[PDB]
RNA sequence: CGGCACCUUACGAGAAAUCAAAGUCUUUGGGUUCUGGGGGGAGUAUGGUCGCAAGGCUGAAACUUAAAGGAAUUGACGGAAGGGCACCACCAGGAGUGGAGCCUGCGGCUUAAUUUGACUCAACACGGGGAAACUCACCAGGUCCAGACACAAUAAGGAUUGACAGAUUGAGAGCUCUUUCUUGAUUUUGUGGGUGGUGGUGCAUGGCCGUUCUUAGUUGGUGGAGUGAUUUGUCUGCUUAAUUGCGAUAACGAACGAGACCUUAACCUACUAAAUAGUGCUGCUAGCAUUUGCUGGUAUAGUCACUUCUUAGAGGGACUAUCGAUUUCAAGUCGAUGGAAGUUUGAGGCAAUAACAGGUCUGUGAUGCCCUUAGACGUUCUGGGCCGCACGCGCGCUACACUGACGGAGCCAGCGAGUAUAAGCCUUGGCCGAGAGGUCUGGGAAAUCUUGUGAAACUCCGUCGUGCUGGGGAUAGAGCAUUGUAAUUGUUGCUCUUCAACGAGGAAUUCCUAGUAAGCGCAAGUCAUCAGCUUGCGUUGAUUACGUCCCUGCCCUUUGUACACACCG
């Protein structure tokens, strides 16, 4: 999260400003590249079929 | 907050800034003329020529040099 | 067949609550009686009538008023109910505070001024607010423009600048005055207009911070319910520190908060290393006994080795692991065993939605509007004040002693900080001085020097001997030093002398569950000087719970409400 705050000067008063951008994890350079409770896991490799007990000399 | 902030009453009375003096054509008696044919000048290093004193109670005084003698 | 009812539905009705009639009513007509027409005045007055009476029946008007009222919704509140929770709650206890003296802040009073903000938690050692000047905003006075710029005027035959000597002034301010000298179109004066302000308004604001509330809470999409406000999701039960889980399920999938996370503490003879850490050896060497021993100094060139202790990257480790039990046998929970660690392992940083007329305009060249702007509310200098004292209050420090005070001796931490042509840093060692301090050197911009910060409590050996006593050291006199331009209204330190109150503190009331509380110091912040204050840090190290909802509150559900400015209603 980066937070950018400004003052903006009106006629009447001034007016505050307040931005936060949340950024994507998996596209931070720097630091952490996903939340911390955030957890991934593989894909499967399985369904697949096996020859009884061939060997390969 | 401040209690109507006092209305000054000055107990001394209304005082006055300086003006310049003047002194109408003042080279005009700086210098001594005579037909068909001047008060001193200060010698610090400061200056040199064309700077007048005056005549104090027999004191000399210019302004361009805060220097005084006799 | 008749009757007293009930349950479900809701086609239908209804504002809804609800209704088998309260349905068959704008698609408005089966018969018929009675009653109402906003709230009050008022079922009052008057007349009549009935009654033994009490009263009953009939029954106005003047005048007054913007709502009153019904049903439901969300919240809030309840001396309502049911669940759960917290040492800013209690219980069992510890230390106390409240009582004294003093330090400090607040009110009051005084004042020339004693600047000012804040007043339950959530004002009162708070504004990092330990003010001699400055700070500084207040008070008595004296300067200066640092009033941009554009006009207009004056004016070079002078717009204007300063300053010797006196007087003058607190002042060696040419501020002002007598004085003729100096300088020269940057300036002076009037207009327009700027600028500054710790001036006002925090009830005009931004930002920040505090609080509600540090609990478990909060939200939309699509679908379901409801004419709607709204509601379900977000829940009976069990469970958790937890809206966190198991699960239940008119929802389903999600988002925030919680948790994860980050910092820190504890373990690692397991990696990488160390001449700014430590060590085993080895030279050279000390004293003491000679067994080849015991304790040391030394060598950052000893052209040695190493990493247990120290440091810090890069990892490992805990996940409730094993075993008994219990419980939807699901989530969990309780005992042991092993383990450095088994309360989420200990401590913190971070922290949702909605809010408060919470605090701050005196942090800000953050600001709108108002005010003021040359005898200034700008700025600066001198001096005073913020400390002023019949009195009330808050945070604290010293104590009232023998579990002690004094004198000797022993002698152990951890977190940290530090400068140069100064306006001057941390200071070892040597010398002088009773001390406080002075002086000369040298090290250190720092794992290298200060520094093993040789801290204090504490431990040992004596003196004192139950008394306001050698407990306590306020108040005061005299003297010596240091900081500062300046110590008077004692800045602070030291020496002698003075030697108060206080004999454990009424009603009340605070904090706290383990390396914790209490006790004890140390460093850093403020800082020229000054710490009885804060923020951290270690040293010594407990008593008592490991529970409850009685008090004070918090969360959730049900329920009542004439409350919504929300019971301080």
């Amino acid at each position: 999260i980066d937070i950018a705050i400004r003052h903006v000067l009106m006629r009447q008063g001034v007016l505050g400003i307040k931005v936060k951008i949340m950024k994507d994890p998996a596209a931070n350079r720097f630091g952490p590249r996903a939340l911390p409770d955030a957890v991934k896991i593989a894909e499967a490799k399985d369904e697949d079929e096996v020859i009884p007990a061939p060997t390969v000399k | 907050g401040g209690k109507k902030r006092k209305k000054k009453v000055y107990t001394t009375p209304k005082k006055i800034k300086h003006k310049h003096r003047k002194h109408k054509l003042a080279v005009l008696t700086y210098y001594k003329v005579d037909n068909e044919g001047l008060r001193r000048e200060c010698p610090a290093p400061t200056c040199g020529a064309g700077i007048f004193m005056a005549n104090m109670k027999d004191r000399q005084y210019c302004g361009k040099c805060h220097l005084t003698l006799k």
